[PDB]
């Protein structure tokens, strides 16, 4: 119950679990947007995350 | 959380309703089953932290850290005998349930969402390791290395209170989240300056800083095996850990106002690692290593990348299990000759055979093997600090080179060269001293396999 | 700085500076033959003042011998590979177990050899038999109560083995 | 790397290059015959002889031991204590 | 199977050998013993295994999510609206790191196919890196370690504000 | 295609089996040597195959997969690639090392540990394999610091005997500053292209490039015994034979400018850099032939030549001409395997004595060593046009032929004609004179695995130079045409030496007892440069943290200023105030003043 | 015959040319004599402690034990902070330190200059 | 058990006590105890040994320790760990050490010296320059693939 049962199982129970922080879901979502992009015409990864259309910046 | 916490509290009164010579195996087993579920834990994924029973949350700051403790807990209770078998029951199951209690308030500072909570279970962390350290000292200055101990541990954590109460009424609540998603960014008049250097000169007498470190080997070489292994690894990254979640406030004026402790930590890793290159009571050295490690960790949490972080949690992983491991092989020379010195007790190639494997095993551990974690660790710890600056780097391959220089002398001089054949009292190796060998250093070679699970939660 | 004596005397230090200076002449000196011609020159130089008595004058000559020796002395001198400094230096230092141990075994372990370890027993027996009359009495009535050397005398009172032999007679084969 | 070693061969090994020195006689060299005593050789030669059992059998024996050697079986007796010659 | 839309493989080239050769070909007995003892055992493995996967089928998703809206549409504080803004931005930033990953593979590939020529043969792999790069190290670089995603739009509003001064000076 | 990758994953992955095979053993094989030896032959006749592939028509391919850690911007994966130099590297070290597998039973037959010694020996095989197939550069620093573990334990084999532990000691403290160089280019790496990829760092021109190559160069000088950090070689050669002649022949050594040399498209670039590459490689070339004379041991003569060998690859990087430098790695390999193991094999036969006195003859004792030891040493200086000719006659001729610093010429020149002295002093006194040697004579040489060993690696040694150079795939271009007196130059000054070590040796037949002059003293002791930073850089930092660490800083001031003034001053604040005499009359006028200093001077009523 | 061979702090001189071991008084004598007397106790009572069976622990060396307690702990009394030390002590902690402060503020001083120029090399610069 | 009086608190003075003191309890001649003196250094009452002590004391002895060149009772000197054998040889040279010293930094300044007069002074035999002929080997370095074709040529001679 040291080696058998806890250190083999936590093998094993860490080898394989979900995307750990959500890795394979992002491969496979980057995949498909950079399809997109490249298949629609646009510049990949736009600048500007947010859209300078919503600000209102302090002026003189 | 709440079903990893209340077996923890009915595992106490194990020991209490079970008869003598019967009490070690029920400890044994039932620890490591809380060990299993404890390492059921991991469910972390992606977007948020996984938060619930209101005061509980984990990040992965927390998930790697609490599965330490919840793993070196029986590894621990099956260490320290041989030291207290010949002691009487009484004390025997005091010793045991004290260490529970222990490690009960630990996790409970590990799983803390309010920051008042969090201090409190950082005092109840060091209320029953002083009096584990003053009963088993089994030497003759443990008296004023709990008392040292505890002052600098209270007196610099003692105004963290005030501040925290300054930003519990000034703001609102202290939810990690609350404190996050809702933090202003506060301007450099001198008040902030005090409550900056407040908060981190807490964490810097916990670390602990160079300047106030004499705090550490003392007791660390005036202490049991139970007590200087949890009092190095789970208190030295459990400080590592609150700085990691307190620094998130304050941001736009650390900048300006945390260079000299930068330079106080580097040129106090010079100084500790060449302080350990010199000394003779073996066990020390461990304690200086340690001081090393946790200087290079303050550099890494002063310094704000995520490849910083990522390299501070996990050299905090890393050198919790390597210092843990070379103080019980101390211990097991120790217990072969009552001598603490280092210089009486050369040869043990020959004898104990294959107690030199678990030497060269964790001594290159401590080198930065050219896969292990410790190497991963100070490896990203470089990185970021040369974008930090271009010049850092002299200051840390010079302490790469004398840290190779004192793990290799500890190697070569302990257990090298010639028994001094006046001795006649070293036994084989027991199965006791190799089982625990294993246990540490199974799951570090099973961490340089695949390391992802333990970076930080700046991934 | 020696076991008997509290210190060399200057023949023993003259004798010394001839081995010294010899062994440098063979380090110095290959093929041998001219060696011995270069020794047998250095043996003549000794040759010279042998039969003086002036001991001051001798041990002026002593000076400038060690100043002569320093001059010309060679840098790496060709040490034998048992030697301090030499090739081995107690090469098998490595497989020289001691023999206090070897009891720390398993009784499976000891019944697979049987004849050494009955031997071994009567041995220990040897040891424990005349340890304590003996030996304690001849180290504790025949020296003074400052000792003033180290040599110690043999048993020749009675009966059994010459005092304190345990670590010295059961020393390992220096080559195993 | 096997050489063998034994009692009688190697006094035989010692006891053969004394005899090929030459300025002792070969008529009354005994097994256990004195070097200063009874050849009347003198010091210095004395120690030109402990250099060539030096050479010839792969150690120096030290200064200390030097002094008290004295006849060929005093010089078996400390060799066969140096190579730990017997069964 | 692997979209090569978005992995792009150049057109293939492999010449014949021609010998011109009377030692003859270690490389030809090398390749039919090869066929031979290594390739048709496996393949009757994997086609045992293949079977084993038709007796009985699953299936597994993409965890698609919608679109919450924005960060600049949430309040002072509110934060159960932050908290969708900022794991959408989040989420982002995950994916859009990815985006950077395989920009670099492609890179690593157009280096290795052209061998001892790079200079040629990988312009436009360059241009798009340097493209995608100068969004990223102008966009999302310099918030160091506790993004929100509040710190970002600090640095937007600066950056623009900063444009809006050059354009303004040389306008 | 699949018979590539295949079969070069199947040759790093027979290097594994025997590790499992100590760790499922729980017996004591008695043929465990055996099992290694025959897994090595059987690993370097399945890699001889793909080499042949790729020089048949290439397909030169990089494999990669298993990613771990792919945290930020980047990712790592276990990544290796198969080209030029890690193509054709290889099967020399395999041939290499089974060579020493043999004699390595053969030397280390009669040594109860010798399954450990085995182990150790193919761990440190598979880690050099590790460092020189790999092309992510984090897989180069793995096997770095492996193989200087490896060589920290393989040197430290006889525990006891202080000298080794000591060289183990320098060893490890070197590639430690081979280290601190290694990863000052990794920093420079990722925080200028967001990576350490090799192709990717190939991709881009970096022109300030300074501080990574200059880390480069400190990574060279620390691996690679070179100067200001050679001299741990000879205390490296104060550890076992075969042991010596891996670590210090082909693996371990050769990972100084190996690093260089995967560097090639770099360090076409940046002129300064070339530089002091070949200022570097010239000041060692002259400093280890120049320390190389004057001297009584085998192992430390033959040490000083490969240091000086690896000088003439530094400035075969200095000037542009990488390649070149390859094919000297490799007939240097198979050169001084040779050369090492026939005279460690002499000296396992003659009694551990192992120095140049007392070792006089040997010609006609029996001659197979003989015969092997003097075609190592006319294999040195390139006897024309044998496997010796080919690297260090390209490299004079190209070097002469080339934009260099007129000192370092000049300098390579004269070494070459240092090494050809110190050769015929080696021929000379080990094997062309009049025997001094003690008596009781052992010599043995009835050994097939000896007679195996010294036997194939001469063929080595006299064909397959020319099986390796003949064939190369051309990567430079050849200069070929020199005017006279600079082709001539190299068989000129090779003769010049020879006839100057001979005269050498008629004059030292005579008697004449000349006094040392100091420069007998300058070339024997090291040049003065081990014993003076020997004794005095520890001397410095130790005494420099007696005081200062231990003594002054921590304890002694850290304890005066905050344990002892805070306890001081509250010790002393009690005794000032429960110092009490116990009468009533001084309680009630401290009560009296307390009434009137509150009312009329630090007023309360208001 | 010869420069008289200088010694150093570490360069030692030899028991040959000392030449202290040739004006041999009385007191030299007397001092060598008892100390072989001092050696032949320690040796005597050693070697009785050696070769005892009974024998289990170490044999407790007392005087290993007594550098220990000096090296360690006995540093602190005796000490009174005089000129020397004090000197010494403000030298060797904030010298080094107060050093390494001036370098990391002239290099991050220069580093956000050429930043804030906006001619930084940051051509891709990413992890920071 | 043992004794708290075999420690060493205290300094040296006077010369009756401490010196009869130091002498009976670190097995030593009484005059040949010599303290520091008081440095202020802490140091305790502990004597002061000629510091080399390990590459001397003849190894044919034959004491105690073997390789670390003890006799179980002796003042055990203060610097010990920085001088057992393998830390630092503190032999006799066979030549002097300011002479070392001096022959060291000449060589090395002569070199160096030599490699900057090298570097101002280069070699070069009589040859042209690498004609590349696609204007300098252009669309094959880093790039401009249509911006300035510059044209530049080679002619023969
Ligand atoms: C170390 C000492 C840390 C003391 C606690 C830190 C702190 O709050 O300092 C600010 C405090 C006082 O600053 P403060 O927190 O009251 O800030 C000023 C805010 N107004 C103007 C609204 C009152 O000072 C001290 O604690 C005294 C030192
Ligand atoms: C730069 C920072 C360097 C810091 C070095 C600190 C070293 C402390 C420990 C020193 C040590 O371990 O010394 C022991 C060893 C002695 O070796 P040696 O005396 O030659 O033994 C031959 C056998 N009699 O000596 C050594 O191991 C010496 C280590 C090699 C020298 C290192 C520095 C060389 C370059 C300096 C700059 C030029
Ligand atoms: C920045 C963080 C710095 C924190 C520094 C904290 C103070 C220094 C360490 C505290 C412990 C000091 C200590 O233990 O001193 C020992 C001394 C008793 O020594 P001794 O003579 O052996 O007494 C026998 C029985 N008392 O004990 C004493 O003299 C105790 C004196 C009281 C100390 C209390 C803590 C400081 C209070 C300051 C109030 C303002």
């Amino acid at each position: 119950f040291g080696f058998s049962i806890v250190l083999v199982l936590g093998s094993t129970f860490v080898a394989y679990l979900p995307d750990y922080r959500m890795q394979e879901w992002a491969r496979r979502e980057a995949e498909r947007l950079v399809k997109y992009r490249e298949a629609h015409g646009l510049p990949l990864m736009e600048s500007n995350c947010f859209d300078p259309s919503k600000i209102q910046l302090p002026e003189d | 959380m709440l079903k990893y916490i209340i077996p923890t509290m009915m595992l106490m009164p194990l020991t209490w309703l079970s008869k003598n010579s019967m009490i070690w195996i029920n400890t044994t087993l039932h620890s490591l089953l809380i060990s299993l579920t404890s390492l059921l834990l991991l469910n972390q994924f992606g977007d948020n932290s996984l938060n619930f029973s209101l005061t509980f949350f984990s990040d992965s700051l927390s998930t790697p850290l609490l599965i330490l403790t919840m793993w070196l807990l029986p590894l621990m209770l099956m260490a320290s005998q041989h030291h207290l078998s010949k002691e009487n029951l009484a004390r025997k199951k005091l010793f045991i349930s004290m260490l529970i209690l222990l490690q009960l308030f630990l996790i409970m500072t590990f799983t803390a969402t309010e920051l008042i909570f969090f201090y409190i279970m950082f005092e109840a962390t060091l209320v029953p390791t002083l009096i584990i350290i003053t009963r088993w000292g089994n030497q003759t200055e443990r008296l004023n290395a709990g008392l040292y101990f505890l002052f600098y541990t209270l007196a610099g954590s003692l105004p963290l209170l005030v501040a925290l109460i300054y930003i519990q009424n000034t703001m609102g609540s202290l939810n990690f989240l609350i404190l996050q998603y809702w933090v202003q960014p506060m301007p450099n008049s001198w008040s902030n300056t005090f409550m900056w250097l407040a908060c981190m000169m807490a964490f810097m007498v916990k670390m602990p800083l160079y300047g106030l470190h004499l705090w550490l080997p003392k007791a660390h070489v005036e202490a049991p095996i139970a007590g200087s292994m949890v009092l190095a690894a789970i208190l030295l990254k459990l400080g590592g850990y609150g700085m990691m979640r307190i620094t998130l406030l304050l941001n736009p004026i650390t900048d300006f106002m945390a260079y000299p402790f930068i330079m106080l930590s580097l040129w106090g890793m010079i100084m500790t690692s060449s302080i350990c290159l010199r000394q003779t009571d073996l066990k020390s050295l461990i304690a200086y290593s340690s001081v090393s490690h946790m200087a290079l960790v303050i550099v890494a949490i002063l310094i704000q990348t995520p490849w910083s972080y990522m390299g501070a949690t996990a050299l905090m992983i890393a050198h919790g299990l390597t210092s843990s491991m070379l103080f019980c092989l101390a211990n097991s020379n120790y217990e072969r000759v009552h001598s603490r010195t280092m210089i009486l007790a050369r040869g043990l190639q020959t004898l104990l055979p294959l107690m030199a494997a678990w030497w060269l095993l964790a001594s290159l551990t401590n080198l930065a093997l050219p896969p292990s974690i410790n190497l991963i660790g100070e490896l990203f710890v470089v990185m970021s600090t040369f974008s930090w600056s271009n010049i850092t780097i002299i200051l840390m391959g010079l302490n790469m080179v004398i840290t190779a220089l004192y793990s290799l002398y500890m190697l070569i001089t302990t257990q090298r060269g010639k028994h001094t054949h006046h001795i006649n009292n070293i036994l084989p190796s027991f199965t006791r001293e190799n089982a625990l060998m294993s246990l540490h250093m199974l799951p570090l070679l099973l961490l340089s396999l695949n390391p992802k699970i333990i970076l930080g939660p700046l991934y | 700085f020696l076991p008997s004596a509290a210190y060399l005397t200057h023949q023993q230090k003259v004798l010394q500076l001839y081995k010294r200076a010899l062994r440098h002449l063979e380090s110095r000196c290959v093929h041998r033959d001219k060696y011995r011609y270069f020794a047998c020159l250095l043996r003549a130089r000794f040759d010279e003042h042998k039969n003086e008595k002036d001991m001051v004058k001798a041990t002026q000559l002593l000076r400038e011998a060690e100043k002569e020796f320093w001059h010309g002395q060679h840098p790496q001198p060709y040490i034998f590979p048992e030697s301090p400094g030499g090739t081995s230096y107690e090469r098998y230092e490595c497989y020289k177990v001691p023999e206090w141990c070897l009891d720390d075994w398993h009784p499976s372990e000891k019944a697979m050899y049987p004849d050494y370890f009955a031997k071994r027993e009567q041995w220990k027996k040897l040891r424990r038999e005349s340890w304590e009359r003996e030996v304690k009495q001849l180290q504790e009535e025949t020296p003074v109560g400052g000792p003033r050397t180290e040599a110690l005398p043999p048993a020749r009172k009675q009966g059994d083995l010459p005092p304190l032999w345990w670590h010295i007679v059961t020393r390992p084969r220096e080559r195993p | 790397d096997a050489p063998p070693l034994t009692l009688e061969g190697i006094k035989d090994r010692v006891l053969y290059v004394l005899k090929l020195y030459d300025k002792i006689d070969p008529e009354k060299l005994s097994v256990n015959s004195h070097f200063m005593k009874d050849l009347g050789l003198d010091s210095l030669d004395q120690v030109e002889i402990i250099m060539a059992m030096e050479d010839e059998f792969g150690f120096e024996i030290p200064d200390i031991d030097a002094e008290k050697l004295m006849c060929p079986q005093e010089i078996v007796d400390y060799i066969a204590d140096k190579k730990d010659v017997y069964e | 199977s692997w979209d090569k839309d978005v992995y792009p493989e150049p057109p293939r080239r492999t010449p014949a050998p021609s010998p011109q050769t009377s030692l003859p070909n270690p490389i030809t007995y090398l390749t039919k013993a090869f066929d031979l003892l290594v390739d048709r055992p496996v393949t009757l493995v994997r086609e045992f295994i293949e079977r084993q996967h038709a007796k009985n089928k699953y299936y597994y998703y993409h965890r698609e999510f919608r679109r919450v809206p924005d960060i600049t549409e949430c309040h002072e504080k509110d934060v159960l609206c932050m908290f969708e803004a900022e794991m959408q931005w989040k989420r982002d930033y995950k994916v859009d790191q990815e985006i950077v990953n395989i920009i670099q593979e492609r890179l690593k590939a157009c280096q290795q196919r052209e061998g001892e020529s790079h200079r040629q043969n990988c312009a436009k792999e360059l241009q798009q890196f340097t493209q995608v790069v100068k969004a990223y190290q102008d966009r999302y670089h310099d918030l160091g370690a506790h993004y929100s995603a509040r710190k970002c739009l600090a640095k937007q509003k600066q950056r623009m504000l900063a444009e809006r001064k050059a354009t303004k000076e040389a306008a | 295609m699949n018979l590539f990758s295949s079969l070069t994953l199947v040759t790093l992955i027979l290097l594994t089996m025997p590790i499992a095979a100590i760790n499922f053993n729980t017996h004591k094989f008695t043929n465990y040597p055996l099992y290694v030896k025959t897994t090595i032959s059987c690993a370097f006749i399945t890699s001889m195959i793909p080499t042949m592939m790729f020089i048949h028509t290439g397909q030169e391919m990089i494999i990669s997969n298993w990613h771990w850690l792919t945290i930020q911007t980047l990712k790592l994966s276990l990544s290796f690639k198969m080209d030029f130099f890690s193509m054709m590297f290889v099967p020399v070290a395999l041939f290499v090392t089974w060579s020493i597998m043999e004699f390595s039973m053969w030397y280390m037959h009669s040594d109860p540990n010798i399954n450990q010694f085995f182990k150790y020996l193919l761990l440190f095989l598979i880690t050099m394999l590790i460092l020189v197939t790999a092309n992510n550069l984090f897989q180069l620093f793995i096997g770095w610091e492996g193989v200087g573990i490896m060589s920290f334990l393989l040197i430290g084999w006889w525990y006891g005997r202080t000298d080794a532990n000591t060289a183990a000691l320098q060893a490890i403290l070197y590639n430690r500053i081979g280290d601190i160089g290694f990863i000052l280019a990794m920093a420079w790496f990722l925080i200028n292209l967001n990576t350490w990829d090799l192709q990717q760092i190939f991709m881009l021109n970096p022109n300030d490039s300074n501080l990574p190559l200059m880390g480069l160069i400190l990574a060279a000088t620390g691996k690679s015994a070179q100067f200001g950090l050679h001299p741990w070689l000879p205390s490296a050669m104060e550890g076992p034979t075969p042991v010596s002649a891996l670590l210090h022949s082909s693996t371990m050594v050769v990972a100084g400018i190996f690093l260089l040399i995967r560097f090639y498209p770099l360090t076409e670039n940046n002129k300064f850099g070339q530089s002091i590459m070949l200022c570097l490689g010239a000041m060692t070339t002259l400093f280890t032939a120049m320390c190389a004379l004057t001297q009584n041991d085998i192992k430390k003569i033959i040490a000083f030549s490969t240091s000086s060998q690896l000088g003439l690859m530094m400035v075969t990087i200095g000037i542009n001409q990488p390649h070149l430098a390859f094919l000297h790695i490799c007939t240097h390999a198979f050169f001084k395997a040779m050369l090492f193991m026939c005279s460690g094999s002499i000296i396992h036969s003659l009694n551990d004595e192992q120095d140049i006195r007392k070792m006089g003859g040997l010609f006609k004792a029996m001659p197979f060593t003989t015969t092997a030891l003097i075609i190592g040493s006319l294999a040195l200086t390139g006897m024309p046009f044998l496997t010796g000719f080919y690297s260090k006659d390209l490299i004079i001729e190209s070097a002469n032929t080339s934009y260099t610093n007129a000192w370092a010429l000049l300098m390579t020149l004269v070494a070459t004609s240092f090494t050809a002295i110190y050769s015929t002093r080696i021929i000379f006194f080990a094997l062309l004179g009049q025997p001094r040697f003690p008596t009781l004579i052992n010599i043995n040489e009835n050994n097939p695995f000896l007679i195996n060993s010294i036997k194939r690696l001469l063929i080595g040694s006299l064909f397959a130079g020319f099986i390796i150079s003949n064939n190369i795939p051309p990567m430079t271009i050849p200069q070929m045409t020199m005017p006279h007196y600079l082709k001539m130059t190299a068989l000129t000054v090779t003769i010049l030496g020879f006839i100057l070590a001979l005269e050498i040796s008629n004059t030292t037949h005579y008697l004449k007892f000349n006094y040392p002059s100091n420069t007998f003293k300058f070339s024997n002791l090291l040049g003065y440069y081990p014993t003076i930073m020997h004794r005095l850089t520890p001397y410095m930092n130790l005494t420099m943290s007696q005081k200062s660490a231990s003594s002054l800083l921590d304890l002694i001031w850290l304890e005066t200023i905050l344990p002892k003034t805070i306890s001081l001053a509250q010790m002393k604040m009690s005794t000032t105030i429960t110092s009490q005499k116990g009468l009533i009359k001084l309680y009630f006028l401290s009560f009296l003043i307390t009434i009137l200093i509150s009312t009329t001077l630090l007023n309360f009523h208001e | 015959s010869f420069p008289k061979y200088e010694p150093s702090r570490l360069a030692s001189l030899p028991t040959t040319l000392d030449p202290a071991e040739y004006d041999i008084s009385s007191e030299t004598r007397k001092a060598q004599a008892e100390r072989l007397a001092i050696r032949s106790r320690l040796k005597r009572e050693y070697q009785l402690q050696y070769n005892d069976p009974s024998r289990r622990g170490v044999v407790e060396d007392p005087a290993l034990i007594r550098w220990t307690c000096a090296r360690s702990a006995n540093v602190y009394p005796n000490f009174r902070p005089n000129t020397k030390t004090s000197l010494l002590g403000a030298l060797f902690g904030i010298g080094p330190l107060i050093f390494w402060y001036y370098v990391f503020k002239t290099d991050r001083d220069r580093k956000e200059k050429l930043i804030q120029e906006g001619k930084l090399d940051r051509t891709f610069n990413i992890s920071y | 058990s043992h004794i708290t009086k075999d420690m060493l608190p205290g300094p040296y003075p006077k010369t009756p006590e401490e010196r009869a003191a130091a002498a009976k309890k670190y097995n030593m001649r009484v005059e040949d105890y010599e303290p520091y003196p008081d440095d202020g250094m802490g140091y305790g009452d502990y004597p002061k040994l000629p510091d080399r002590s390990q590459q001397e004391r003849d190894p044919w002895y034959d004491w105690d320790h073997p390789d670390l060149r003890l006799n179980w009772g002796e003042p055990m000197h203060w610097d010990l760990d920085m001088y057992i054998r393998n830390r630092v040889d503190t032999s006799p040279t066979p030549v002097n050490w300011n002479l070392m010293c001096k022959h060291l930094f000449g060589f090395v300044a002569f070199m160096l010296f030599m490699f900057w007069v090298g570097e101002t002074y280069p070699t070069y035999q009589p040859v042209g320059p690498k004609q590349y002929p696609y204007n300098n080997l252009y669309l094959e370095r880093g790039g401009d693939p249509n911006k300035e074709p510059e044209p530049v040529v080679h002619y023969e001679i």
